[PDB]
């Protein structure tokens, strides 16, 4: 029904616009949270659920959205001051919206 | 934009190893997170937080912590501490 | 082809239909052109130094599905807190997907 | 959990280390503080670390090497460790 840590690196199949459900448990108190690195052929949303009886899970929704061989990386990770203080000074930045028809 | 930073500012710059009492922006932002990681202000699991009340940075910026998130924020109290030439 | 003459625009193209966007860079300063995001579209980066200093990044996107697509390129310097960072790798999480 | 030998030691230290035994992913924190604090890092290629005329370049026995070679890295810090 839903993959964990024990499906890391493996392939799956879902139809175009089906839900599979991601659940990988996570302990935010420390800073870290599991975040989507990359992705490809796949919208998601990420959210936290406490463990109601340390930490909680993760739960990554995936949705098939363009058919084809897919992927999503999703990494552990804790974002560094270095990391924060860099985003105070902006770099150069070229952005086109493209409408595909 | 070269700036001239105010002494207190400057102290916090040349205790890093800048030399000189006029920089650009840029070199003011680098030697305050050089400072800032030396010292290791920022708080380990927010790291976006940094603890200041009983440093020379808390002084001059006149906080007991602030984020690194909130870029308007620094900037202002960047500003106050120099005057642009 | 496509400039910075075109930041933060919208154009529509074809699904299977090619365009090429020239951004000037020097890499000599360590800085270069990379792809940060690329919703809807494939794509490739070129560095051709000018002949006749710097040079221009061709970066040639292709439309890949028909939608609302979106490609945001940064003028970077990788830093020495990212280089660093990776010799203590971050647990990940991977999944191949085949959408049917 | 490792224990540095004496220069290691010394340069932790002088970036704000404390103990005598540590995990590697501390050293490489301390390590990472020391490169960044002394900005022995090249500014067009920062993964380039200059260390031909600082301790650290006595320790490695390099006069300079990249961070992108991981492995050699690992390397040269184990041997200036003990594992305990
Ligand atoms: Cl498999
Ligand atoms: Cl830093
Ligand atoms: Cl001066
Ligand atoms: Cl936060
Ligand atoms: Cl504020
Ligand atoms: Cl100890
Ligand atoms: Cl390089």
């Amino acid at each position: 029904m839903s993959l964990t840590e024990d499906n890391n690196n493996t392939t799956i199949t879902i139809a175009k616009g089906e839900n599979k459900e991601i659940i990988l448990h996570g302990n935010p108190t420390t800073g870290y949270s599991w975040v989507v690195d990359s992705s490809e052929g796949l919208s998601n949303t990420v959210e936290y659920v406490a463990d109601q009886h340390s930490g909680g899970k993760y739960h990554i929704k995936i949705t098939g959205t363009q058919t084809g061989e897919g992927k999503i990386v999703l990494v552990y990770r804790r974002t560094s001051f270095a990391e924060y203080w860099n985003l105070l000074s902006p770099d150069r930045t070229f952005t086109l919206k493209v409408n595909v028809q | 934009t070269l700036v001239r930073p105010k002494p207190l500012l400057l102290k916090l710059l040349k205790s890093v190893g800048a030399q000189k009492d006029t920089y650009t922006m840029k070199e003011v932002l680098f030697y305050l997170g050089q400072y800032i990681m030396t010292k290791r202000l920022y708080d380990e699991k927010q790291q976006h937080i940094v603890y200041c009340s009983n440093d020379l940075l808390g002084d001059l910026f006149g906080v007991p912590s602030f984020s690194v998130k909130e870029h308007r924020k620094i900037y202002t109290m960047i500003y106050r501490n120099l005057v642009v030439v």
